[PDB]
Formats: structure tokens, C-alpha cells, sequence
């Protein structure tokens, strides 16, 4: 479990949304059941989501990275999108599966 | 007899139709019958 | 067979009639509806009648709404302010499967925020079907003007909380009023050990006697509402009685003395002596009808006329001069026994269909914890006796009236002048 | 100068008052109003108060509008339930042109049936407008209860109407109801002869009372909105004097006894009796005032509320009680004659300004014909004795009172409980 | 004869619809909140 937790650090720091502000859910490609899950996100998140997403994008603009005090820590990225896409998902092959028989 | 259907003048059977979910509501005799014979 | 009466120790009453018919209905019953419920909370009710179809913690709105389209059954929510049932319709072979559906509907809603406030945009669609008949209007302001608390809550949301109904509301309605000694199991083509397993599998865990609303208090208030319709929809109304006493058979006799709705289709209602006079003084179109409804803790008896707008005053003062003649005893024990004749077919064919039968069933579980054969309640029909219809036409006349009326109001009279 | 005022033949009365100032006011006053309305014509009031731009038979709606702005003048129409004012002002040297044009849409309207249907959208949004502050609707309701007739009339027009009222309703109103007997013309800044010239140009026609609208009668109802606001405004009335009469005098001085308005922002309203009454029982913010609304046939003397919701039936009841111990005559002479102080200054101060001098001249000629120095109503406000204030409190105390209700209203006493 | 009539006005120029009522209170309510 250390190895792989070791591992995940690594390619999490390896990957820069944790530079930009941004949380794992927050790079996640807008498919149906992603803007689903994101319709379904509780106010307070779905704004918190917003702002995170507009700050990384005028970050990108400006070719600047954020503070390294401020970037999000492995441990302290939380999967906010996670359950709804999971229900989501359920809910699409629940109908998938009975429109095979 | 312990209900607003005992009165059956037209308990208000305002229910709407539908399939797996229709909803109905009932109050009292609402009249309105039989004024429908003339405009 | 015959009907089998059970209350389980929780406080759930489990009736079930075995007809050896195709079709199987089961419905529970739960003594909730707008009459429970408080400023704060109006309209939860409605919503909740619409919920029925959200999905619940065994299954999903997709598996219930296409699994009981699937067996072809029905599941239906009908409210009454002091009642609500769930009625579960299909096949005697599927009927399990729908049970099943229908206790996750009743035991363990999951009212998702989401799905919750896709149902709010049909609250209002409910509400203006269900007041295209302006009859429903008219008696919602009547219940309104009657009643200072609890049997004033319309049955429809309104309109300032159409879409303030929030999903936190729903569930402190459910766990405190969907308990199980406010609940009652009623089926029909379903034998009694498969209906107390369902019930013990379900409703066990919600403990009995949940909130209770304060007894309703009699307002005694006029709501008119200027519409500009042609027709003046009006009703005046008096605290008669509570369901259940003698004194509520007494002005059942009184309403079908005074003439009940119509029975000859296109007839002139010649033995309702409400329509006769009214018909006397007025010749232009007309509607008079004796209202009565019955609440548990209260009851209000009245007049409902729909009449010209120029002429409504007339029908309504020649209606209540009927209502006064016969509070004066200007009654024939033939016009009393003729009411009495009409109260028990009309009894009859009530609980004539299947529908009928199982609300019947329901009703009088909730409201009094057991089931009276069709024959007790004809032989306390035929209890009433002439003076006791004189009596309650008196209370009518006596009592402080409250009244509604909907239309160009113009000469429509006020209760004061009435 | 001095105020000049002048009935003419055809009963039209012109006042004018040289005031020798850069602007001049001409305001054409005309005894017409929601009161007026019938059932059939409810809100035409409403569009024709809107409709002052419209086509008219010596100018287009292009050209008044064009015009009065190339002038820098204003177009205003104040109505109230008894009157509607039309009021326009400009610099004294164009006065002749938004005179000729007031004089047009007063008595030349076309009511071209494009441009009615265009203005009948402007209702709705007048309405909303207005109902923006609760007080509005609160006070249209509790006219409505109080009164079963003309006074009842809402100022903004009924829902149901915002698009049914026809120019044929706006014409028959304005020729029944703006008729010379009924109309004053009030001039600030210009000469008394030239107001005569013109109202002979224009105002000759149309004579005569017009039809007459039938008396107020108290209903002595309540209306309850229930709009889920967090405050609730509440107003308790009973019937009182009509305007220009010495009951209504003792009727303004008890409203100043028990609390009008606050003189000094952001104070605690010492003075006001019903203010700190309520004070002492109810720490929550709150509001109390009395409510005296004085019309020519009745007038309605009472008490406003805002109010938590939870909280509104403590204030209700505290404002109530300090009204029934004024009635019982704990009634300081100094107390008395403090409010005496009060109302004369408010008087004064009102009819500083030259819109409410002109208000206070139309009134006055229109209520009662002759204007009135304002010396003359200081002496009849001192003329009122301490015993007139507190009959007047024992008149409020005993008599059948209105309520209009807005908010949770869970808490919020009905009128029999009060 | 109103002390806080609260007459509903409406802004306007060359056409001003205003309707007045009677004294309505709210004139100290802003002291505390809203």
C-alpha cells in the first residue's frame, strides 16, 4: 500500500492541476455523465469548482503557476464529484441494461 | 362510512390521470352538476 | 371470503379481502395529509402526493416507474386534508412485486435534491388542472374562511412555496407523520399472511403516534374572490359535525333531504327540494347543492350554488329560506325516509367497485381502528330519526356561517347579510 | 396675492394663487376614482390613470409627449380612491401649452383601441411596482375587508382584468365621472383669469354631477395573504369619521396621541405611546403606527403593525391595549396637546411645498367647496377637547374592526381573538 | 391626514402615474433590519 501510495504522490505531483489550485475532479473531461453529476453538485461546490477552474485558466493565461504554499496537497484533494458521477454511472447502465432485454 | 368520499355529491375528484405516478385529491360535494344541462 | 382485521402490535392495521379476482389492489393508508402540516412546512403535502414515482433507498425512479409499467400495474396517490393513500393496482401474479415498490415508495423515500426540484415545476401544473373546475377554488377558500388551523391548509401547494418545498421538509413530514399507528395496510385479492409479512418487512421501523396537529378551530370567516366569470360559484357553510357520530348521520339524512347531487341526467332533481326552491324564485340556469364534509374533530355542512351572476343572491337566500323551513319542521317523514333510501344506495355503490371498497376499508381504519359491515352502517342510517334532521337543520341556521364564493360578485350577498 | 376661488356656473371651480415664482403648477382635480368603479369596471381607473399620453382629439400622443419634454414640463396623475389628480408643471412663461394639452387629455381622450391594448401591459408592471413594498398590498386588502363597497375598490386594477378593460369602459368612465361639477382647476403661479379662459375652452362640456357611486359599507371582515415574508404587516381598523367633520379632528389627534411617524431619524419614537408600549413587551425589531384614513362618505381609524412573524401577535395585542387605555381615559392633557403641536406642524409643513399646497387646495374644493386658510384648521385641531380623543379611543375599542394580514401569519391573531 | 401614507409612486417624466394610500407604518422599521 506505501509503494502505491508512494507512486500516486508522485504522478499526482507529476501532473500540475495540484500547481493550478485545481482538484483531481476539476480536470475531468465534461462527458454526460460528468455534466450530470456536475448539475447534480451541491451549490457551495459547484461555485467552489467554478472559481478553482477560473483561477487555473488565468493562471494558464499568464503562463504562471500558483505559490507553492498554495498548491493542493495530495492528502487534502477531496473527490467531491466522485459519488455523483458513480450514481450517475449506475443509472445509465441500470438503463442500459434493461434496454438489452 | 368515515370518509369525504361518504359524501358522494362530488368530493372535488379533481385527480388527474396518469400511469405510474397519478396523483388525486378529494374534498366534499362540489356541486356543479346538472348546471352543465344549460350553458 | 371475508374481510380479516388485524392490528399488529406496532399499531398497523392489516385488512385483507380475498374476491378471487383477477385484478389484486393494495393500498396503505397513512393519516397524514394537509391538515398536518403548519405555516412553515404548507405544501409538503402536495409534493409528497407528486413524489411518488422519485426514487426510493431499494430502488431507482427508472426501476420503479418501468417495472410497474412492465407488470402493467398502476401506483397512484389520492389525499384527502386529513388522509393520504397509496394504491398499488395490478394483476393478482405481480401483485408482490408492486408491494414491494409501493413500501419503498411509503417506508424509505430518498427525496435527492435534484429530483425534488424537478418536481417542483409540476406542483404548478397540478394546481391548474386541478382548479380549471372552479369548485376546487371555491372550496379551498371555504376551508380556508372555516377554519382558523389545520383543516384550513389547502390540499394544493401555495403558490409563495411552489418551488421553496425543499427535500429536508419532505423527509421530517415522512418520519413524523408516516408512522405505523397512523398507517393502515388494506387489501384486496391478497391473502393476510402475505400482506402482515410485507407490512412486518417494511413499516416495522417507524415508530407509532407520530406529531399531531392541534384540533381545528372554527374561523367563521368570508373569502370572496372576484374572477369575472359568468357563473358566481358560492357555498355557505356551517360546523355540523366529526365524523362518526350520530349527529354526522343526521346531517348525512339532512344533505340528501336538501337534495345530494344529481340522479337523472338532464332531470330537473324534482325531489331535491333545495333545486325546487331555488327553481321557484329563479328561472334563469342554476346549481344548488346541499354540501357536507366530515373531518375527524369537525364537520361543516352548507349550501353550494353555481348561478348567474346577477341572480346569485336570490339562489342563495331561497336555498338557506329552504334549509330554514325545514330547521322550523316543515319536514315529511316520506321526504326523510326517500333521504334515507338514497344515503344507503349511495353507501352501496360506493363501495360497489374495487376503489370504492378499499377506500372504504382504509378510511374506516384510520378513523376508527376497525371495519363496519355495510349492514351495521344501513341500520345506523335508518337510526336517524326526523328530529334529529330538524335538529341539525337547526344547528345550520343557528350556527356562525363561513362562505366562499368565486366569480363577478357583484350582488352576490355577504354572510352578514345572509 | 392671495388665493382666489371662483365656482363657475356649470359647477367647475378655479382657484389660483400668484405665488410669482420661476414655476408654475395647474393641477385639474376630478372627483373620480376606484371608489367610483362597479364590479363590471373594475381597474379602468388604474389605465386611465396610465393612459395620460394617449391620443387625444387636439394632439397626438407623439405631440404631448414631445412637447411637455421640449418644455421641460411634467405630466403627473395622483389618484387616489376619491380623486385623481392631473397636474402639470413648467416654467411660468410655457404654461400655455401644457395647459392646452393638460385641458386635451382631460376632457378630448380618443382611447384608441392600439394604443389602450399597448397600455394594458403597463398595468401589470405598475402593479408589481407598487406591490414591491407590502404596505401596498397590505392596504389595498384592508380596504377591501373593511368596506363591501366603492371603498373596497383596489387602486390597482384586478388581475384578472389587466387585459380585459375596453375602451368603451374608459370612455363611459370618463364621461359619467369626469364631469364640470366634479372637477377643480388649482393653479399655482398663474393668473386667476386665464385659468377661467381656458377652463370655459375646454371644460364647458361634459356638465353636470355625473353618475353617483353608492355609500361605503363597513364589511367589518379580514383578509390573510400569507406570503411566506419574514415580517408580517398586520392592521387592525374600525370605522370612524368622515372627513371635515369633528370626529375626524379628534380622530387625527388621537393618531398623533398614540404614534404617527418618527420626527427624529433613528430614534425610539419617545413620544409615541404605542411605539414604547410595544417596546416594553417585545424586544425584537418591530413597528407601530396608528392608520387614520379619512374619506367624504366614511373613514377607517386604526393600527399598523410590522412585526416578526413569530412575534406578531404580542404587538398586535400591546398596540390594542394601549388603544383600549387611551378609551378608558388614562389621557394626559399634556399628551393632548402634544399631539395638537404635532398635527398643526404637519399641516403647516405639508402645504410648504407648492405639489402639496396644490394637493391641500384641490382637496379642499373638492371635498367641501370653499378653501380653507390654514389658520382655520390650526384653530379647529385646538378646538378638539381631551374628551373628543378619548371617545374617539372608545369608538376604535368598541366598534367591529377590519384586518389585513400579511406574512407567515402563523402567529398572527385573528380578528375575533383581538 | 396621512402621517406615512407611503404613496406608491412611480418615476417618471412627461407621464407619472402616482397612487396614493393612507398611513402605512415602515418608517422606523429600517432602524433595526429591513
Amino acid at each position: 500500500s506505501k509503494w502505491l501510495e508512494g507512486i500516486r504522490k508522485w504522478y499526482y505531483n507529476a501532473a500540475g492541476f495540484n500547481k493550478l489550485g485545481l482538484m483531481r475532479d476539476d480536470t475531468i473531461y465534461e462527458d454526460d455523465d460528468v455534466k450530470e453529476a456536475i448539475r447534480r453538485l451541491p451549490e457551495n461546490l459547484y461555485n467552489d469548482r467554478v472559481f478553482r477552474i477560473k483561477r487555473a485558466l488565468d493562471l494558464t493565461m499568464r503562463q504562471q503557476i500558483l505559490p507553492k504554499e498554495q498548491w493542493t496537497k495530495y492528502e487534502e484533494d477531496k473527490f467531491y464529484l466522485e459519488p455523483y458521477l458513480k450514481e450517475v454511472i449506475r443509472e445509465r447502465k441500470e438503463r442500459e441494461e434493461w434496454a438489452k432485454k | 362510512r368515515h370518509v369525504v368520499c361518504r359524501f358522494p355529491l362530488g368530493p372535488f375528484c379533481a385527480g388527474v390521470v396518469g400511469h405510474a405516478a397519478l396523483p388525486a385529491t378529494s374534498e366534499s360535494p362540489v356541486l356543479d352538476a346538472k348546471r352543465s344541462f344549460l350553458c | 371470503q371475508d374481510l380479516e382485521f388485524t392490528r399488529l402490535p406496532n399499531g398497523l392495521v392489516i385488512a385483507s379481502l380475498e374476491n378471487y379476482a383477477p385484478a389484486s389492489r393494495i393500498g396503505l393508508f397513512i393519516k397524514a395529509g394537509s391538515r398536518y402540516e403548519d405555516s412553515n412546512n404548507l405544501g409538503t403535502s402536495h409534493l409528497l402526493r407528486l413524489a411518488s414515482s422519485l426514487t426510493t433507498k431499494g430502488a431507482s425512479s427508472f426501476k420503479i416507474t418501468r417495472g410497474i409499467e412492465a407488470v402493467g400495474g398502476k401506483l397512484s396517490v389520492t389525499s384527502t386534508r386529513e388522509s393520504m393513500a397509496y394504491t398499488v393496482e395490478c394483476l393478482r401474479d405481480d401483485i408482490e412485486i408492486l408491494m414491494e415498490f409501493l413500501l419503498n415508495v411509503t417506508a424509505a423515500p430518498e427525496f435527492r435534491r435534484w429530483e425534488v426540484a424537478a418536481l417542483q415545476s409540476q406542483l404548478r401544473i397540478d394546481k391548474a388542472v386541478a382548479f380549471q373546475n372552479p369548485q376546487a377554488q371555491v372550496l379551498e377558500n371555504l376551508h380556508a374562511a372555516a377554519y382558523r388551523n389545520a383543516l384550513a391548509n389547502s390540499l394544493y401547494c401555495p403558490d409563495y412555496r411552489i418551488g421553496k418545498v425543499t427535500p429536508d421538509q419532505l423527509h421530517y413530514y415522512v418520519q413524523n407523520h408516516f408512522t405505523s399507528a397512523r398507517m393502515a395496510l388494506i387489501g384486496l385479492g391478497v391473502s393476510h399472511p402475505v400482506l402482515k409479512q410485507v407490512a412486518e418487512r417494511f413499516l416495522n421501523m417507524r415508530g407509532g403516534l407520530g406529531l399531531s396537529g392541534a384540533k381545528a378551530k372554527y374561523r367563521g370567516g368570508e373569502i370572496r374572490d372576484q374572477n369575472g366569470d359568468s357563473l358566481v360559484h358560492a357555498a355557505l357553510v356551517a360546523e355540523s359535525a366529526a365524523t362518526g357520530s350520530a349527529e354526522a348521520n343526521a346531517f348525512s339524512v339532512l344533505q340528501h333531504v336538501l337534495g345530494a347531487g344529481p340522479h337523472v341526467k338532464r332531470g330537473s332533481n324534482a325531489t331535491s327540494s333545495l333545486y325546487q326552491a331555488v327553481a321557484k324564485g329563479v328561472h334563469q340556469p342554476f346549481d344548488v347543492s346541499a354540501f357536507n364534509a366530515s373531518y375527524s374533530d369537525s364537520g361543516l355542512f352548507g349550501i353550494y350554488t353555481i348561478s348567474q351572476a346577477a341572480s346569485a343572491g336570490d339562489v342563495i337566500k331561497s336555498a338557506y329560506d329552504q334549509v330554514k323551513t325545514i330547521a322550523q319542521g316543515n319536514l315529511s317523514n316520506t321526504d326523510v325516509q326517500a333521504a334515507k333510501n338514497k344515503l344507503k344506495a349511495g353507501y352501496l355503490m360506493s363501495v360497489e367497485s374495487s376503489e370504492g371498497f378499499l377506500d372504504e376499508v382504509g378510511s374506516q381504519a384510520l378513523v376508527a381502528g376497525s371495519y363496519v359491515q355495510p349492514s351495521t352502517v344501513l341500520q345506523q342510517i335508518d337510526s336517524v330519526a326526523d328530529a334529529d334532521v330538524i335538529n341539525a337543520a337547526k344547528k345550520f341556521v343557528s350556527g356562525r356561517k363561513s362562505m366562499a364564493a368565486s366569480g363577478n360578485l357583484g350582488h352576490t350577498p355577504f354572510v352578514d347579510e345572509l
